[PDB]
């Protein structure tokens, strides 16, 4: 609060503007690293409330729909598992200013994205989103690896338990 | 206001069901890259000094 | 990554400073909501598509490329085998066509 | 396909 020292400084450039164009940068980032989960699904796909997926129970990745906080469960694991005085920053003189979105935003457009992608083929990335048997969607993806399509249907119920499984040990291993 | 999100909606999806798509547009869209600066240069005996 | 939607080919443009990418990208746009079979049972022989995917109106079934509605039947010149029907989540029953039988005058 | 023919 000094004036005499306020005066003094009248010998310089504002330089703290400067400060102020990252931090839009990190804004229009924070955009930006997710607008394929934003801005390339400007439709906000809610998930079916069918869950026939072909017995592949990947529930814990949805958004916990039952709860206030729409994170996934294992969403809300991580969140805590991330060990989140700025009230003392603040008076020193030194201020955050809050994101441009909310984890309940982003965690809404990830919800978004969770149901795109089980509900619909990727031509939602197209814009021109189209629904399709996740069976089938998978059955691609093994064509897409040189694996003859074939294979995924006669083996569905080994694929579907291995990656419950595997989603399993995930959760598991996210306790620490 | 508080902004929205986007456009609410539901595919429809079941687990037999398709869609295929039938006419197409092309579209042309224009991305946009900088590839130089200015180049500059300067004399500390010009500017620092005169 | 070169624009949006599945990319065809880009051209460039000079700018003062830059480049300007024209990037031509198809887009499907009008389409239909159908049933698709996971795969075709015929005599005990699963089939399956040699491309594409099965879809149908509700008379037939038909075989379609994935990105543009074009069907063609089905047969054993656009599908192939992989064993018995049992084995698949939900398959369904029709003729597999084959080309052979007018040839065996 | 000879076996098919016959
Ligand atoms: C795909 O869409 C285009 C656009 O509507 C169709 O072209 C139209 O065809 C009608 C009848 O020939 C004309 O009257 C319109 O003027 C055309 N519009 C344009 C801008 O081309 C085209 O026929 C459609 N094709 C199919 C088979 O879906
Ligand atoms: C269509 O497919 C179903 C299931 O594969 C067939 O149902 C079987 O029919 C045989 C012959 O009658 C029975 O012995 C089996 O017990 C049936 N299985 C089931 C799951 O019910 C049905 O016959 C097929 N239709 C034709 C014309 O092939
Ligand atoms: C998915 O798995 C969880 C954990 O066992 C279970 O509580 C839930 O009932 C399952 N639901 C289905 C339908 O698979
Ligand atoms: C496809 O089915 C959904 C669910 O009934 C419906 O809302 C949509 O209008 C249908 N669209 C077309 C063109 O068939
Ligand atoms: C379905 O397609 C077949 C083959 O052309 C046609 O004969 C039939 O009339 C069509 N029916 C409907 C309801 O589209
Ligand atoms: C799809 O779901 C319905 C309702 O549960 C069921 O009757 C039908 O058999 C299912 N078909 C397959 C093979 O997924």
């Amino acid at each position: 609060d000094s004036t005499e020292c306020s005066n003094l400084l009248l010998q310089y450039g504002s330089f703290c503007t400067q400060l102020n164009r990252a931090l839009t940068g990190i804004a229009v980032e924070q955009d930006k690293n997710t607008q394929e989960v934003f801005a390339q699904v400007k439709q906000i796909y809610k998930t079916p409330p069918i869950k026939d997926f072909g017995g592949f129970n990947f529930s814990q990745i949805l958004p916990d729909p039952s709860k206030p906080s729409k994170r996934s469960f294992i969403e809300d694991l991580l969140f805590n598992k991330v060990t989140l005085l700025i009230c003392a920053q603040k008076f020193n003189g030194l201020t955050v200013l809050p994101p441009l979105l909310t984890d309940e935003m982003i965690a809404q457009y990830t919800s978004a994205l969770l149901a795109g992608t089980i509900t619909s083929g990727w031509t939602f990335g197209a814009g021109a989103a189209l629904q399709i048997p996740f069976a089938m969607q998978m059955a691609y993806r093994f064509n897409g690896i040189g694996v003859t399509q074939n294979v995924l249907y006669e083996n569905q119920k080994l694929i579907a338990n291995q990656f419950n499984s595997a989603i399993g040990k995930i959760q598991d291993s996210l306790s620490s | 206001y508080t902004m929205s999100l986007g456009a609410e909606n539901s595919v429809a999806y079941s687990n037999n069901s398709i869609a295929i798509p039938t006419n197409f547009t092309i579209s042309v869209t224009t991305e946009i890259l900088p590839v130089s600066m200015t180049k500059t240069s300067v004399d500390c005996t010009m500017y620092i000094c005169g | 990554f070169c624009g949006k939607g599945y990319h065809l080919m880009s051209f460039p443009q000079s700018a003062p400073h830059g480049v300007v990418f024209l990037h031509v990208t198809y887009v499907p746009a009008q389409e239909k909501n159908f049933t698709t079979a996971p795969a075709i049972c015929h005599d005990g022989k699963a089939h399956f598509p040699r491309e594409g995917v099965f879809v149908s109106n509700g008379t037939h079934w038909f075989v379609t490329q994935r990105n543009f509605y074009e069907p063609q039947i089905i047969t054993t010149d656009n599908t192939f085998v992989s064993g018995n029907c049992d084995v698949v989540i939900g398959i369904v029953n029709n003729t597999v066509y084959d080309p052979l039988q007018p040839e065996l005058d």
